[PDB]
């Protein structure tokens, strides 16, 4: 959050592509990533503090 | 002048990690070489009958020298592409076991 | 081909393609250096040796009607005799492999 | 379809091979290292075995490698390297038990009821430990590190634990330091981490806490453990005057038994020849401030080991030997002559401009008036002092008596005739040098018999044994001893040439 | 009258009893011939008899 | 007096180190004296030696370098004789890496130049030492022994030079992964690059479109005419003065932008594209068959090609 | 392949040490054809170097 | 029939106070060139190896015989101009240094 770095990313499958931070004003940022893996078994998408 | 394929402790082709097959350099491949030579026997070398080492009619039959032994050893041990001359030869015969030693001489 | 051996300095003359040849080998600091002459006549001096390429340069000396000479690969006196050759084309197969040069 | 060994073998090997048996003139390295247990030497053979349990990054790797790699003219290698632990600074007690590759994690399954008992200093016992994960063993060595310090003892309370990979061995670690000892017993729980890991089981190494001591001692202690070596060293960061004088001390205690060398700078030639007057045995080596070190104090050990005894023609000289690896040190006449009055050994250059030539200039070694200075002399001494005494500890082991007659004396004549064969045949013995009236009077006056330097002139040597009665001070008893006197012509190896032609 | 051998297994000898590699190859290109130089001729007999 | 001219029309000549040795030896000889000694020990035969090892290298050094306009020459002159057309050297580059991946014990350094190994056997050194964090988890810079255009497969890595406790050489996509050039063309590519940018402008117009076409994947054939006039020629040209009469055929056109790519290569200079007669072959769209703008550094351009009329025999 | 030396230096042999006189004339003569024979050739090339 | 120029105890030229390098006739020119020759070493003259005297394999290294040292100097007193033999040579290996000593013949 602080300094503005993708630390880590994973692959189980041929799921991600990119990820990237964007700077926006008073502490807040935004989050994007890109993933295109080849089956389409979609579940579910977790959110959790670290 | 010399060259060929490393091989293990028990004769087959051995593999580094990177998996190619290496090939020996003189002096060692003139180890490789030798060592194979001698332990050919006489017999079974299709397109040159003669050539080998006569163990079962020189060594283990019963014999009255063991001379003829010492010298198809020495020529087994010459043939060899590099080769030149046999320095020392032992025979112990101690025991049960039929004792060898050789120093070989080589152009390098 | 052209029999040769592993000597830094060597010379030999042959009669192909209807004429007489003698070729001078030796060893320039670096590279690899001829001198080729005709039916006792100087051609030229002093050309570098590189695999593919053909010795003779300048349009008129190598053909009318003549051949020429090409490396397999870059020249080392060391390796003569062993995986390095010299070849000897006349005019048809010359002319072919420089059209199909470009 | 049944194998070749059975049958026939061959064995093969590159050539160059020399078996040996009899003492050893090899390198003994002296390191700070934490692997090293304090009281075990290891010998390698070979570089990559170096590299194998130290690692390219080690400053012994390095050591190694330049030692191993030198030829003598006389094709001949070092063939063999020796290592040793000086503690530097207090150590906690600590265990290691394994040299195999048993670590291929077979942890798994061994969670349930882990009893490894550790014999402190009162008895005590671990709990259950899991392993079934064996994720990996850094991993699991840390879980063991946890399920100790769950425990009271003062000892184990603040213990580590600790896992080398290239080579393969765990390791414990006490709390307090300079004081304690461990012990590790197995039991019989059957599935017990004692018994699959290395400590416990046979051969095992185990360390009592203790304070630090002086450099001496703890040479003195590695030649207790074992002494086949000669020319050791201590490698690391280099130690001030006091301690080495003390170790040159402690080495001159011993006769000629190995040598000292030691790497230093132009600077501090001053101070250390004033200390080490005398106190033969020590080799002073010049070393550049600018530059690496590039080990240059170990010439004269690879020298020595590269010496083979056994075959005629073997005393070789120091004076002139190239090691290109090498750097150089001095070039100029003025600072050559205040070195070699102050008795140092460096590598000089005769040229620039051309193929250059430098060699290890100095053979000489300090010493007092009395004992010999040359190095080939002393190195000559150390064999002949070694063969004696194997052949006198033969004798005493195979006649069932020695008697007090001349019968006696004859059987020692006639045992120590082989090793004088030997040495003549050499080198360390000298034959038709000329003997000067100073020299005749002081072989005169060393042994009662007149005529002596006549022998020691034409063949180069001379002996003679006698027998008397003495009492030792363990028990008032007296026994009966026996007295020889060797002397004999030193060898001597060519340093400079003088020449002269004349027209007619 | 004299017998004619002509097997390819003659080039393995003595010196290959424990070599898994070499002596497997050797194998290998046997019964790659067997396959591909007599039994098609057999087959190929087979079926050109009418 | 006893100099050799030895460049003539012919080119440069060289001899013998004993012929050069005999001529320095016969001048000092004629000038001091019959008499003298020619030794290597005394400083005369010293001087000699001097002067012929001169001789003998600069003479060589300038027949080194008598021909260096033919193409056959290398090593630098060859260089820019290449660039001033177009040619690139050094690409002597190795891939450095960020975003390592480490889990150890805490509080420990791993020093500099460690060695790291990829299960096809390629070795991998680091960069700069640091500190780990009790987590587990620091971030290494990588770099490799030979410098070559590496591929490093993404899994999990093997150490080779082992610091104590220190393991998993661990990848991460969000590692930074650059492609290193290695000396891609060293001497005998650049010939090869230069004999094809000569066959390239060798060609005309009209040879190098139908060329260019022959090339695109997929296409069977090509018909390419030029009408020079307003009037007829072969058919009804007289839209322009001097269009492009282009007709191409295809089984399918797998990459329509590519087929405009390999005519936008092809353009004489002067002469405009479009083409049609309302009863000539028919094209693929009106105003433009949008092509790409530029793949180095430029903008839009339009092009115009047509396509024959199927039929049935 | 053979290594190719090419140097005046080489004419000074080791019987010369000490002397300041031939061994001063052979260097003052090595650097003349060290500047006007190689560092020549190498400004001529970068100056051509187009 | 020789001649050469003449060189100061060092190995340089010495010049006269005139200024001017003299030329030697024959004899002394025979003791300068002797002198040169002994002191030159192997190795060292190049467009002729194998020339010169070999201190570092014959006399400095450890030996057997020394006969080989006694060859190569007699060698290298040879192969001057105008030497023509060698009358004594000593060899004296006394104490620690290795004594040389020789008398020469010339035409003249």
């Amino acid at each position: 959050l602080d300094s503005g770095n993708v630390i880590s990313d994973q692959m189980l499958d041929s799921s991600v592509v990119s990820a990237r931070m964007i700077r926006l004003e008073n502490g807040w940022w935004r989050c994007v990533l890109t993933t295109k893996t080849v089956s389409s078994s979609f579940r579910a998408a977790y959110v959790a503090p670290a | 002048s010399t060259s060929t394929i490393r091989t293990g402790t028990n004769n087959d082709i051995l593999l580094d990690d990177n998996g190619n097959m290496v090939i020996l350099r003189d002096v060692e491949a003139c180890a490789q070489d030798v060592r194979a030579a001698m332990l050919m026997r006489t017999g079974e070398n299709i397109f040159d009958v003669n050539s080998g080492v006569g163990y079962f009619e020189y060594i283990f039959s019963p014999q009255k020298s063991y001379d003829d032994a010492r010298k198809s050893i020495a020529d087994a041990i010459l043939s060899s592409p590099d080769v030149t001359g046999i320095e020392q030869l032992d025979i112990d015969i101690t025991g049960e076991v039929f004792g060898v030693d050789a120093k070989v001489i080589t152009i390098h | 081909k052209i029999p040769l051996t592993a000597v830094p300095n060597q010379a030999i003359s042959f009669n192909a393609g209807s004429s007489y040849w003698k070729i001078r080998l030796y060893q320039n600091m670096d590279m690899m250096n001829a001198d080729i002459s005709r039916d006792g006549v100087i051609v030229c001096h002093g050309v570098r040796c590189f695999g593919g390429i053909p010795l003779l340069q300048y349009s008129h000396q190598y053909r009318p009607d003549y051949g020429n000479f090409v490396f397999d690969r870059d020249a080392d006196w060391t390796l003569f005799g062993d995986g390095i050759n010299l070849f000897y084309l006349d005019g048809a197969e010359f002319a072919e492999y420089q059209a199909l040069a470009t | 379809m049944i194998s070749q060994s059975r049958y026939i073998r061959i064995i093969s090997g590159v050539g160059a091979a020399a078996p040996v048996a009899g003492r050893k003139l090899i390198l003994r390295v002296m390191t700070t290292n934490n692997v090293i247990p304090p009281g075990i030497v290891i010998e390698f053979d070979n570089a990559n075995a170096v590299l194998s349990y130290f690692g390219a990054q080690s400053e012994e790797y390095q050591r190694a490698a330049a030692y191993f790699k030198f030829i003598s003219k006389s094709v001949n290698s070092p063939s063999s390297i020796s290592f040793a632990r000086w503690v530097n600074t207090a150590i906690a007690p600590m265990v290691v038990g394994d040299n195999l590759p048993k670590t291929i994690a077979d942890f798994a399954g061994f969670s349930a009821g882990v009893l490894t008992i550790m014999v402190g200093a009162a008895e005590q016992n671990i709990t259950a430990i899991d392993t079934s994960a064996a994720t990996s063993m850094d991993n699991v060595a840390s879980i063991i590190q946890t399920e100790i310090r769950k425990n009271a003892d003062p000892q184990l309370a603040q213990a580590t634990v600790t896992w080398n990979q290239n080579t393969n061995q765990f390791t414990l670690v006490g709390a307090t330091i300079g004081t304690g000892v461990l012990a590790v017993a197995k039991s019989a729980d059957p599935q017990d981490m004692s018994t699959a890991l290395g400590w416990s089981t046979s051969n095992v190494v185990n360390v009592a806490g203790q304070s630090a001591d002086l450099p001496d001692a703890a040479v003195a202690k590695s030649t207790n453990v074992s002494n086949n070596f000669g020319s050791f060293l201590f490698a690391g960061a280099p130690l001030d005057n006091d301690q080495i004088k003390a170790v040159s001390a402690w080495n001159a205690a011993q006769n000629n038994q190995f040598i000292y060398t030691v790497a230093t700078s132009l600077a501090n030639l001053g101070t250390l020849f004033t200390l080490v007057n005398g106190n033969a045995g020590t080799a002073l080596n010049v070393l550049s401030a600018t530059a690496a070190n590039d080990f240059v104090e170990q010439c004269p050990s690879e020298i020595l080991a590269a010496t083979n005894y056994d075959e005629p023609g073997a005393s070789q000289n120091y004076m002139y030997y190239q090691f290109p690896g090498r750097n150089i040190t001095v070039s100029d006449d003025t600072v050559a002559n205040t070195v070699d009055k102050s008795r140092g050994n460096y590598i000089g250059v005769t040229q620039a401009n051309g193929q250059q030539l430098a060699f290890y200039q100095r053979g000489i070694l300090c010493g007092g008036p009395t004992d010999a200075v040359d190095m080939n002399v002393y190195a000559n001494e150390i064999w002949l002092k070694s063969a004696i005494a194997q052949a006198l500890l033969d004798l005493f082991l195979n006649v069932n008596a020695v008697p007090a007659s001349s019968t006696g004396e004859a059987m020692t004549l006639a045992v120590l005739q082989p090793v004088l064969d030997k040495a003549t045949a050499n080198g360390t013995f000298t034959y038709g040098k000329e003997i000067s009236a100073v020299q005749q009077q002081y072989i005169t006056q060393v042994t009662g018999d007149r005529r002596a330097w006549r022998q020691v002139q034409t063949l180069g040597y001379w002996i003679n044994i006698t027998f008397s009665s003495y009492t030792n001070s363990n028990t008032g008893l007296t026994e009966w001893k026996a007295n020889y006197t060797l002397i004999y012509s030193k060898g001597d190896a060519i340093r400079f040439v003088e020449g002269s032609d004349v027209m007619i | 009258l004299p017998a004619y051998n002509s097997d390819i297994q003659q080039a393995l000898k003595w010196l290959h009893n424990q070599a898994p590699g070499i002596t497997g190859l050797i194998q290998r290109k046997a019964q790659w011939y067997d396959r591909f130089s007599r039994q098609f001729w057999a087959n190929w007999e087979r079926d050109v008899f009418h | 007096m006893a100099n050799y001219n030895y460049i003539v029309d012919t080119g440069v000549i060289v001899a013998d180190t004993a012929d050069v040795l005999s001529d320095v030896e016969a001048e000092f000889r004629a000038a001091l004296g019959a008499n003298i000694n020619l030794a290597a020990s005394t400083p005369q035969g010293s001087l000699v030696a001097a002067e012929a090892i001169a001789r003998s290298s600069v003479m060589r050094n300038e027949a080194r370098i008598a021909n260096t306009i033919n193409p056959n020459v290398s090593f630098g002159t060859f260089l820019d004789a290449i660039c001033a057309l177009m040619g690139i050297e050094r690409g002597s580059d190795l891939s450095t890496f960020g975003y390592g991946v480490q889990v150890t014990g805490r509080s420990q350094t791993r020093i500099s130049t460690g060695s790291r190994v990829q299960t096809p056997a390629g070795a991998i050194f680091t960069v700069m030492s640091d500190v780990t964090i009790p987590a587990g988890g620091v971030a290494t810079i990588d770099i490799k022994s030979q410098e070559y255009g590496n591929i490093p497969l993404p899994v999990g890595n093997l150490i080779i030079i082992d610091g104590t406790i220190g393991w998993s050489g661990a990848k991460v996509i969000a590692s930074t992964r650059v492609d290193p050039g290695s000396r891609q063309m060293s001497d005998a590519e650049l010939k090869n690059a230069r004999v094809n940018r000569l066959a390239i402008q060798g060609r005309n117009s009209t040879m190098a479109i139908k060329a260019y076409v022959s090339a695109v994947p997929n296409v069977t054939s090509v018909n390419v005419i030029e009408n020079n006039t307003g009037a007829v020629q072969v058919v009804n040209g007289v839209s322009f003065t001097l269009p492009y009469a282009v007709w191409v055929c295809v089984a399918g056109n797998p990459d329509k932008q590519a087929v405009a790519d390999a005519l936008w290569a092809a353009h004489n200079g002067g002469t405009p594209w479009d083409y049609g007669a309302t009863n000539n072959g028919v094209p693929v769209d009106g105003p433009n068959g949008v092509p790409v703008r530029d793949p180095a550094s430029g903008r839009k351009y339009v092009v115009k090609w047509t396509t024959p009329i199927m039929y049935d025999g």
